[PDB]
């Protein structure tokens, strides 16, 4: 029990709030026929909601004192998922962008007119160059060691 | 008079932004490029000085405005055919709120679709639009159905004419130049048949289907519109008088048609509007009134008036030449002609917005309070801010298309040579209101807060009855049947007489009193009118040349400042007295606005019981709350909010959220306004320094943004978050209560 | 009166004194340039501090520069 | 068109496409797996 | 916009861990962290355990005052 948390299959609170969402998705659905479309969404919402709490209590997570999920980002290999491998995939992306805007920044640097190549973008280009950003970490590794990463 | 193909129709211009103009035309050294690219696309003055090439670039743009405008039209004309609960609405008028919009589910944003009534789910609009349908006679969406393809026909005519009367058949400037002609045909044809055809348009659909709907019909048995016109037994068991034919109308004998063309006055007490009989004859007459003006101005058949001539004839001892030399200068200049229409068309659009609340003109609109306050604050903020860009406008004109030596006028020479008695005569009134307007709040304030109520401004201790406006109510009250003999009651239930009209439990209109505080409302917005008017009008008149800088007339119209030099000469500009008043225009009509809501909710609007009670919605407290400064900010914006910050969990959560996203939005702007360029241009350079240094620092470099677009940002943020703020407050507000 | 100041980077274009709007600004011959040409600055207790002249300089980092000083009636543009 | 296609590569036209294209791949993605709180692969 | 829609449950709530952790060293039981201070059996706790501690320890566990109030996201 990190901080003195509570899983939350175990929290009362966690139950009653779930209750209290059904409860007033479930008044609404007084006010129609049950063959008509609003009744079905009505339906559809309820199980969605079922869904999303079932799921809430499967994956581990822990609740404080008014039954809403909290957090461990300390690195703790039991909540790895909250935020460890979000944030890796996350930065792979982003270098992935940042190392293809780099690489199209210098392939144009050498013409006549690099301006004009950045309001109109040359398409076959950054084509054949958006490929290469898929194993940014290995190249930009590399060009680090060959010292050629930092301007002269 | 046209060219044929003047221009080719070719992708190639498409390719080379900037075309328009030959410093844009270069290439993006800077990013400022780009920012000019935007701010001179529709300065066709700029792009070229020959005036028929600016005339026929004009004609074309209007109608690409005319597209726009018919796409709306239908795209509202079928979203309530397809997602609207209209059909329902009709058989239950008052248990049953508008809605024409529905949402997907997403991301749980279908939390918007509450219910409102009909065994329907989506959001409650405010536009109007069910009323305006109603009182046209539809009744089934098959209708809606065909009008919306019939705009959508219509948005690709006027697409079409807008490529062809540019690419294969321009008029010449001798065409333009027409200004009798264009006045005869815009006040016969367009405003004269128009309202002719919209007054047998009532006469043989409104009319019938509105009874029956009256009548207690049920919707889906009332016969169609054609057959009233098929069948004129149908009509005439409605009217007899149908039965003797157009006879009556050729033998003079019109009294035989009073049974559908009345003058009763007053309001239909089963759906709270104005008659419709009222509405055909006003229109009747209407048409006959601009088809006899439309053939006053002379053409082709030597018969009419010169409007030269006329100009030419009205001098005096005080004025010397007159209106002489005034018909060339709004023959020859774009900006003139828009300047006055702008300043007509903003003035108009208020005074509808102040007519469309006391004489509800449509059915079941008085009981909707949202649809009646949204109409009243959109029209109001339209017409101030057409009113602003007249004078922009004006200026613009004063500082390009002013030229003595070939354009002389001398009403325009007069008044350019004394304007500092003008200036400092403006000034002096604005400090007097200013003084003996918000002062009396002040005063107010200090002696409530000392424990001396009976030293206030106020019903009770000290009076300041608007004795005028009571004179004007009293007479307007006692007209029919003195000075209106042909009037059944009055024009307005607000003048005074002393009826009630309650519809479906609701109070729809009733006389309005006036007292202390509506004379101290009154007199801030006099203030406020005379403040926005010195500073739009000093922008105009000091726009060539002043004391300071004598030639200002070469810097432009556009321009920062002259420099620190003469202890500093930054905003002397005429864009800059634009800039300073659209903040007066803003404050004006939110000061106005408030007003509306206030009055309405404690003096009108409520609810009526069966003995005959009325419960206002805010229990009257605007007489003795609204003279001090802290009543509004507790009995107002304090009570009033408290729907609005409510509203998180429900379907009106939208407007929750968007009160706090305008409050971003308006305090974003403070930080362009604050702030000035030399800060930012410094700090980008040591941001450039790292992106030099990992070698993706980019070939168009970055600059800041000028002194002028800093300004247009931050008023344009400014005006955007407090207009949304105040949106979503009002809306929240009114659609819970 | 501001102070206007010349320095030997000037290039004789003659654009700072044709932007002047009271006459503070001449040009004089030198050596020293290819126009064979200086402005000069005679005139300074009619300067108003603008700054027009230095908008108008070509020089990398102006060849004339306004130091604003001590204000007077003519240095703020009063016709009272 | 060379010059039709020129229009199509200008920067406007370019992110809008590429923005609309990626907002329906986001909204495809949070429909089909919906309120998504951690990673539990 | 999580309140907006009306699931509270959707919300982004982070624990304070760092700050938690160095409230524990001080002697708060809040937590259960038990380092330094906050445990009976450490060289930390039995150098001043007859000098300022038992004092101390009383006024940081008592949640009247302001000393050390608890924290959260
Ligand atoms: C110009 C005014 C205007 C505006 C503001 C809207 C706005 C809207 N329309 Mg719409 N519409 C218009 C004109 C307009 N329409 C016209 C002229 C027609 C043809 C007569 C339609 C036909 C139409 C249909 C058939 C549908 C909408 C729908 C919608 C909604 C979702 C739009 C969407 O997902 O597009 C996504 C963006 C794209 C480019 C596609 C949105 C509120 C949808 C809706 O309400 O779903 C419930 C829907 O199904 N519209
Ligand atoms: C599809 C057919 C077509 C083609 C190929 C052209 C081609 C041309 N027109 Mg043109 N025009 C057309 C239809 C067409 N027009 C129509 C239907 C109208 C009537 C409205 C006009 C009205 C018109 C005018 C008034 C002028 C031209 C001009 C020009 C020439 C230069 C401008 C240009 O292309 O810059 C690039 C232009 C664009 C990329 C177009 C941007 C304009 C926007 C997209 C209009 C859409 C309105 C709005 C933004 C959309 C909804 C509102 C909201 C979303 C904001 C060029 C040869 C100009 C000229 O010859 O001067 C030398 C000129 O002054 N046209
Ligand atoms: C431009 C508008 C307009 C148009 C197109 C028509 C068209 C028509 N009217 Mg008409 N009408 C109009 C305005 C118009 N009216 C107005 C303003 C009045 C009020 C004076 C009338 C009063 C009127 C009468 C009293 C009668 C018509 C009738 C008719 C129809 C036979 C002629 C014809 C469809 C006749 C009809 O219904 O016969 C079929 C008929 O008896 N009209
Ligand atoms: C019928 C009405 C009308 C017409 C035809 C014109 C026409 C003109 N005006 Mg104008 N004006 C008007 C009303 C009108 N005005 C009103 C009512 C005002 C007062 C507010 C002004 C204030 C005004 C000023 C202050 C200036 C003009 C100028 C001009 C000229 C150039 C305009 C231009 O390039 O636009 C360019 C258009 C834009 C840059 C678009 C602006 C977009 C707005 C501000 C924000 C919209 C927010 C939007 C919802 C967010 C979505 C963004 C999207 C990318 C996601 C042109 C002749 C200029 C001029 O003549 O200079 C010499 C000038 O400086 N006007
Ligand atoms: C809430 C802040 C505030 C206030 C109080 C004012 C007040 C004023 N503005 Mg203003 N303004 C503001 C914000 C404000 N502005 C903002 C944010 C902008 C946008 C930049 C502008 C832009 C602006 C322009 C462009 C102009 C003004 C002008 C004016 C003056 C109008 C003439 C007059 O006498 O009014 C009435 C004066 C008052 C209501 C202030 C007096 C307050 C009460 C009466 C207390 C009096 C105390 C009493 C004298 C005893 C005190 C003695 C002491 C020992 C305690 C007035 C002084 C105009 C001007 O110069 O005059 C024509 C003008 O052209 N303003
Ligand atoms: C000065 C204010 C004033 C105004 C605005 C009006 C306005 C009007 N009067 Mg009127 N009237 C006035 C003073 C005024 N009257 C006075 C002082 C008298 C003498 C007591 C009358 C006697 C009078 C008569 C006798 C009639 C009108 C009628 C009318 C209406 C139609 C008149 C017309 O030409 O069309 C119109 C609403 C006529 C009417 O009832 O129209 C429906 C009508 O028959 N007026
Ligand atoms: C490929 C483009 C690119 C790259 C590699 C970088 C890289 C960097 N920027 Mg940066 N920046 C960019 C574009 C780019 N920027 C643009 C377009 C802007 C204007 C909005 C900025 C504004 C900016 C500021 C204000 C600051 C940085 C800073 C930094 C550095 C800190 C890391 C970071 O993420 O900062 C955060 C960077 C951002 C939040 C920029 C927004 C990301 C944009 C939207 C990406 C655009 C990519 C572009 C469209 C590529 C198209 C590729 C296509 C042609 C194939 C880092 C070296 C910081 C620094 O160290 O100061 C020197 C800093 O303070 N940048
Ligand atoms: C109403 C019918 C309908 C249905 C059943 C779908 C179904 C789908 N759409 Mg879709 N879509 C629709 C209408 C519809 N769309 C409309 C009207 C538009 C606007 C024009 C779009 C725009 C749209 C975009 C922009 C994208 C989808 C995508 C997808 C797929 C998401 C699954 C995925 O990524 O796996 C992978 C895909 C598959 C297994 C099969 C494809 C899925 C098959 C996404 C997609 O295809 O991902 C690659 C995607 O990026 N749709
Ligand atoms: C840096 C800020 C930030 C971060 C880290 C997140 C992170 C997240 N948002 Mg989010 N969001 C943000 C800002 C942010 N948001 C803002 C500013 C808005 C308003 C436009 C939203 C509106 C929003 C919605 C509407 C939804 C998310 C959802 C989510 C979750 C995504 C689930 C998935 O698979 O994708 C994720 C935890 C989704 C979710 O279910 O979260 C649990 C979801 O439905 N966000
Ligand atoms: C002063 C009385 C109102 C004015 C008045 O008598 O109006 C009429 C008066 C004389 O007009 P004239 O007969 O000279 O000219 C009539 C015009 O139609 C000629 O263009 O106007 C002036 O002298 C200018 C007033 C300017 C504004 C003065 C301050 C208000």
């Amino acid at each position: 029990d990190i901080s003195g948390l509570t899983p939350c299959k175990d929290s009362k609170q966690f139950a009653k709030r779930e209750k209290q969402q059904i409860k007033k998705l479930e008044s609404s659905l007084k006010l129609y026929a049950p063959e008509s479309a609003p009744a079905l969404a009505l339906n559809a919402q309820i199980e969605k909601t079922k869904r999303r709490f079932d799921n809430y209590g499967k994956y581990g997570l822990l609740c404080g004192s008014d039954g809403l999920p909290h957090l461990i980002v300390n690195g703790d290999q039991r909540h790895w998922g909250e935020f460890i491998t979000p944030g890796i995939l996350f930065l792979y992306i982003a270098g992935w962008i940042g190392w293809v805007g780099r690489s199209y920044l210098i392939a144009i640097s050498g013409e006549k007119k690099p301006a004009m190549k950045e309001i109109i973008i040359d398409v076959p280009l950054a084509s054949r160059i958006i490929f290469r950003g898929f194993i940014w970490p290995v190249a930009a590794y590399r060009e680090f060691l060959n010292g050629d990463l930092i301007a002269k | 008079l046209v060219d044929r193909d003047p221009i080719k129709t070719s992708f190639e211009e498409w390719a080379k932004p900037g075309h328009f103009s030959r410093t844009i035309a270069k290439g993006p050294d800077t990013t400022t490029w780009i920012w000019n690219l935007h701010a001179d696309a529709h300065d066709f003055d700029s792009h070229t000085s020959d005036l028929e090439e600016i005339s026929r670039k004009v004609f074309s743009a209007h109608f690409g405005q005319l597209s726009i405008i018919f796409l709306w039209l239908s795209g509202m004309y079928f979203h309530g055919a397809r997602f609207s609960n209209y059909e329902a609405w009709l058989s239950d008028p008052t248990h049953i709120g508008p809605s024409a919009q529905v949402v997907w589910p997403i991301v749980g944003q279908e939390i918007l679709n509450g219910d409102v009534g009909g065994g329907f789910r989506g959001i409650q609009i405010t536009s109007g639009f069910f009323q305006i349908w109603r009182a046209s006679g539809i009744t089934s969406e098959l209708q809606l159905y065909c009008t919306a393809i019939g705009a959508l026909v219509f948005a690709a005519l006027m697409l079409f004419a807008g490529w062809f009367h540019y690419h294969k058949a321009a008029p010449k400037l001798a065409w333009f130049q027409d200004v009798e002609s264009m006045l005869n045909h815009h006040l016969a044809g367009l405003l004269g048949l128009g309202s002719l055809s919209w007054a047998g348009h009532q006469v043989h659909v409104s009319l019938p289907i509105n009874q029956f709907l009256n009548a207690g019909v049920d919707p889906k048995e009332i016969p169609l519109p054609h057959e009233f016109i098929l069948n004129r037994d149908l009509l005439a068991q409605l009217y007899p008088s149908f039965a003797e034919g157009a006879t009556p109308f050729f033998t003079l004998n019109w009294s035989k048609y009073s049974e559908f063309l009345t003058f009763r006055g007053g309001l239909d007490p089963v759906t709270g509007g104005l008659w419709l009989t009222d509405i055909a004859h006003h229109h009747l007459a209407i048409a006959i009134l601009f088809l006899i003006a439309g053939h006053m101005y002379r053409t082709n058949w030597g018969i009419g008036h010169g409007i030269k001539d006329i100009l030419e004839a009205h001098k005096g001892p005080f004025t010397g030449q007159g209106h002489k030399g005034l018909y060339e200068i709004l023959t020859t200049s774009w900006h003139a002609q828009l300047s006055l229409n702008l300043a007509m068309l903003g003035s108009l659009t208020i005074i509808v917005a102040h007519h469309m609340y006391s004489m509800p003109p449509y059915p079941y609109l008085a009981t909707d309070y949202a649809t009646q306050l949204s109409l009243f604050t959109h029209h109001m903020w339209i017409g101030g801010f057409l009113i602003v860009g007249a004078a922009a406008h004006a200026a613009i004109f004063m500082v390009r298309d002013y030229d003595p030596t070939n354009r002389y006028n001398d009403l325009l020479d007069r008044v350019l040579r004394h304007r500092d008695a003008i200036i400092s005569h403006l000034n002096w009134v604005c400090i007097f209101l200013g003084f003996h307007s918000f002062g009396l709040y002040i005063h107010n304030d200090t002696m409530s807060a000392l424990g001396r109520p009976q030293d206030m401004f106020s019903d009770t201790a000290i009076q300041l009855q608007p004795v005028f406006a009571q004179w004007i109510q009293n007479t307007h009250a006692l007209a029919p049947g003195v000075t209106a003999p042909g009037e059944t009651a009055s024009t307005s239930l607000t003048w005074g007489g002393g009826e009630l009209v309650a519809v479906g439990g609701k109070v729809a209109l009733l006389p309005i009193p006036l007292g202390t505080a509506d004379f101290l409302v009154h007199h801030i917005h006099a203030f406020t009118i005379h403040v926005t008017v010195l500073i739009l009008l000093k922008g105009v008149l000091f726009a060539r040349s002043s004391r300071l800088i004598p030639d200002k007339a070469n810097l432009g119209f556009r321009f920062p400042c002259d420099g620190p030099g003469r202890g500093g000469t930054c905003q002397v500009s005429a864009w800059d007295h634009v800039f300073l008043g659209l903040f007066w225009m803003y404050n004006a009509i939110s000061v106005v606005i408030f007003h509306f809501s206030w009055k309405m909710q404690s003096d009108v609007w409520g609810s009526i019981s069966d003995q005959g009670v009325v419960t206002h919605i805010t229990g009257g407290n605007f007489a003795q709350s609204s003279i001090t400064i802290n009543g509004w900010l507790r009995d107002f914006l304090w009570a009033q909010a408290s729907q609005v910050i409510q509203s998180y969990g429900s379907s009106l959560s939208a407007y929750g959220l968007f009160f706090l996203g305008a409050h971003f939005v308006w305090a974003f702007s403070l930080m362009f306004l604050f702030s000035g360029r030399g800060y930012w241009q410094e700090l980008i350079e040591s941001i450039v320094w790292a992106h030099n240094k990992l070698k993706v620092a980019p070939a168009t470099q970055p600059r800041a943004l000028s002194i002028i677009q800093g300004r247009a940002v931050g008023v344009t943020h400014y005006l955007l978050g407090g207009i949304a703020t105040t949106w979503a407050f009002f809306l929240a507000r009114i659609i819970a209560v | 009166s501001h102070s206007v100041k010349i320095y030997d980077t000037c290039i004789g274009c003659t654009q700072c004194v044709r932007a002047c709007p009271t006459d503070v600004l001449e040009m004089i011959p030198w050596d020293g340039c290819k126009a064979k040409q200086i402005a000069s600055a005679p005139r300074t207790e009619d300067c108003v501090g603008c700054k027009r002249c230095e908008s108008a300089c070509p020089t990398d980092f102006l060849s004339v520069r306004v130091y604003l000083w001590h204000e007077t009636t003519r240095s703020m543009g009063l016709a009272y | 068109m060379r010059d039709l296609k020129t229009y199509l590569s200008v920067a406007p036209v370019l992110s809008t496409l590429w923005f609309g294209s990626l907002a329906g791949l986001l909204i495809e993605i949070n429909r089909l797996f919906p309120d998504a709180l951690t990673f539990p692969f | 916009v999580m309140l907006a829609f009306g699931t509270p449950e959707k919300q982004i709530l982070i624990e304070p861990i760092f700050a938690q952790w160095i409230q524990s060293a001080h002697g708060k039981t809040s937590y259960g962290f038990d380092v330094l201070l906050s445990s009976t059996s450490g060289p930390a706790f039995n150098a001043g355990r007859s000098i300022w501690l038992p004092g101390w320890l009383n006024a940081i566990n008592e949640n009247s005052n302001s000393l050390f109030l608890t924290i959260g996201p």
